């Protein structure tokens, strides 16, 4: 079972916040809703289309994009280790503006396929956690 | 050693801007073409950016040129935040490639399917 | 760890009683669709037994549900009591899969290519 | 050769008892009988067909059913050791009426093909022994 | 051990004539059939000669008999007397096979695709 | 170059001799002819056709077999080790007249194929040998 | 950039002398005129194009053949070092005049494919060496 | 040993000249042909040479003939003079063949496609 405002589908529990925040600021925020919550993963298309169904059930009008928790681990700018050439890439001056290590899903494709994005953006996030029993 | 005629010539590399549009593959097998050793521009060091800015910049009348960089995105090492490894997939197909600007030293990417303009290199 | 909705929970697993009459076969694979780690219910304690009855009984209308367990004389050592191992074989292609009583804690067997109720089973 | 009402195949002989036991005490008659005697194995069509063909001409009318020497070794309830899961049948509650250990041929298929049965009924059986020379 | 009936027994064996004329090969195959261990005669002292000798005269009408070795010249090693081995051939092609006598214990041979009776023989 | 009576053909000398010998006879015979000499052996069609030619052109009509230098080198009567049932032969009662352990030529063939036969017939036989340069 | 009357291809600069030389003093000839200067080496269809086209250009019409850098390295008369029975060739006896360890380039086919040739004849050569920047 | 009849002789060695005009790779395998271990003439010794002009100027018209060793040029290890190795080739087509004079102990080369005539030579 799960609290107010929360879907519980399988063995997890799940829930939109119409709240806009960065990718670090929403899964800080999910951590601290309950034991082992962090920003949702979709591990199967099962999941993919529940979550997806509630997004559209839950999301504001205004907002189009929501955060999930896939993101680039690597700390370079981008993850391109060498150039066509076969030489390294030690030198690179990519705009932050372009770097994109964070994930969602958006309301122009029913909220299913994953986009990869900017983590300073502010947007809605949706958040998971398994209840005990 | 000399750069061919038609090549501009910097540290001990030679490089050529070219206008024609393509997508970041053909441009790449396009310099393979041209010359031994040719591909996609390589950047290691500010110097060398700048000059190949200003080689394009004299040059092209677009804004943006392929650089030697492809597939940014989906050599990644993504993971949950809840720990665990993207077993199950459901990427939306996409591949950035970078570019240059002609009136800066930052550079940005591109779908690798997009069109633009590009400068080739080779050593010796 | 919780269990799906629909599903009743057991020590640390979690039990789902299915009405459709299916092969011993089908029933398995049947289960194999519903979750991850899910099967034909597999018993190892009488505590465990009088759980899936009690549930089985009062979904249940029939009185039989297949169990996990399949061709259970194929599987023996055959010998004869002379000594020596059956290199010829004539025996009567036959197929016995293990079912519960909704009744009793008692179990039998029945061809698996019979049609009966059953019950799946995951961890987690 | 052979004692009376015995029939000599092959090189063994053979012989129908009429006389209802379980698998067990036939077996054990059968070795009381002569030196290496024992319940009939069948090993081979063409001495299957024999023994088919003496059973047919000796066994009482009201009799239908005839045991050989087949049996399982294993101990336990049944021979299955693991489940569908993967876990092993450490538990077990077959009920004994449903153990079947033994063998038969029966009048129904010409006493052919080989059939699993309980050890505990009691039915007609044939032994059989290599005579000496 | 005993024999088959219409099998007749010496030392720990079993043999049995058989009228029906076939090719050597024939006969060896047909023996194959006849019982588990089963093959045309094979002799290995004078006194089993003599055993299947007065039991093949007092069966057959014929006066030889296939006996178990085939190509007796085939598998010799032929030389040249000037040293040198037959790298180069031209022989004709033949190949006999050993058959007995009904009244002698001696032996002699015939082209193996030839017809004559024989008796078989197996153990235990 | 030959001595008289004897043909030249590659590098070698030959001649039939209708003298009726047994094989180790007629071996011999041919080794005290000249060094190196034994009965012929034949090493190709080439040789074949021309060593047969020449038996054609110098035997008596009356004969009609010719050795040549092919024997078996085994000890025992034949040379089958094992009997169709998988036991070796080792008591072996064929009759001499049965043993063919040396080899010839015949008329009816042009001379041409090789025959097994008897050692102790008594027939003609072509030697032959390496002259010296 | 390079010498007057020397073209500039590529990374290097060609030149062909209209003096008849044999290979060894056009080879040394060109070593003279630069440092890393060589008679030209062809490595590629591009580079033997307009070597070609510069042949065409500037050698006199009464010259017909033009040096090329390829020699064979071998010291033997001939390169054979097999007679077709698999014995070695110790003995040669090959005369001078049909020793061909050059090669060359004619105007018959456009200064295309190589040719070999004596190195004792006397012909115009092209030279090459990699200007320094 | 004696050499066959038709055939000369030398040291130890079996000499034949044919006249029949081949091609170096026919004459090569006709000599294959004539006897065990014949092939076209090879050369160890002035007089070697010596011999076979002798014996080939009296029983051929022609002046030349084929000796056995071919492709004198392909097998060479080529170089440029400037120390690299011929990877890019573009070469034309050349196979040089060895032949005799019949009035002298030098030889000479021609195109193996040519036709000449020629001797075969093999040893016992």
């Amino acid at each position: 079972h799960c609290p107010s405002d929360w879907y519980y589908y399988d063995q997890h529990c799940y829930r939109i916040f119409n709240e806009e925040m960065n990718w670090e600021d929403a899964e800080w925020f999910c951590t601290k809703q309950a034991k082992g919550a962090h920003l949702v993963s979709i591990k199967s298309a099962k999941e993919a289309d529940f979550v997806a169904w509630m997004v559209t059930q839950n999301i504001e009008e205004s907002f189009s994009h929501v955060s999930i928790g896939l993101r680039v681990q690597n700390k370079e700018k981008q993850c391109s280790t060498k150039w066509s050439d076969g030489s390294s890439v030690s030198y690179d001056n990519l705009l932050d503006l372009y770097i994109t290590k964070c994930s969602l899903l958006k309301k122009e494709t029913g909220f299913r396929k994953w986009f990869v994005a900017s983590c300073i953006g502010k947007i809605p996030f949706v958040c998971k956690f398994p209840p005990q029993c | 050693f000399c750069c061919p005629s038609h090549w501009s010539s910097y540290d001990r590399y030679c490089y050529k801007v070219f206008k024609q549009e393509m997508t970041w593959a053909d441009a790449e097998k396009f310099c393979t073409q041209q010359h031994t050793g040719s591909h996609l521009v390589s950047f290691h060091s500010t110097e060398e950016v700048d000059f190949v800015v200003k080689m394009t910049h004299q040059s092209l009348k677009s804004t943006f040129f392929w650089i030697g960089a492809n597939n940014i995105w989906n050599k990644c090492n993504w993971q949950w935040s809840d720990g665990t490894k993207p077993e199950y997939k459901e990427w939306h197909e996409e591949f950035e490639c970078l570019i240059s600007r002609t009136f800066d030293n930052q550079w940005l990417s591109a779908p690798c399917s997009d069109t633009y303009s590009f400068v080739c290199k080779f050593e010796a």
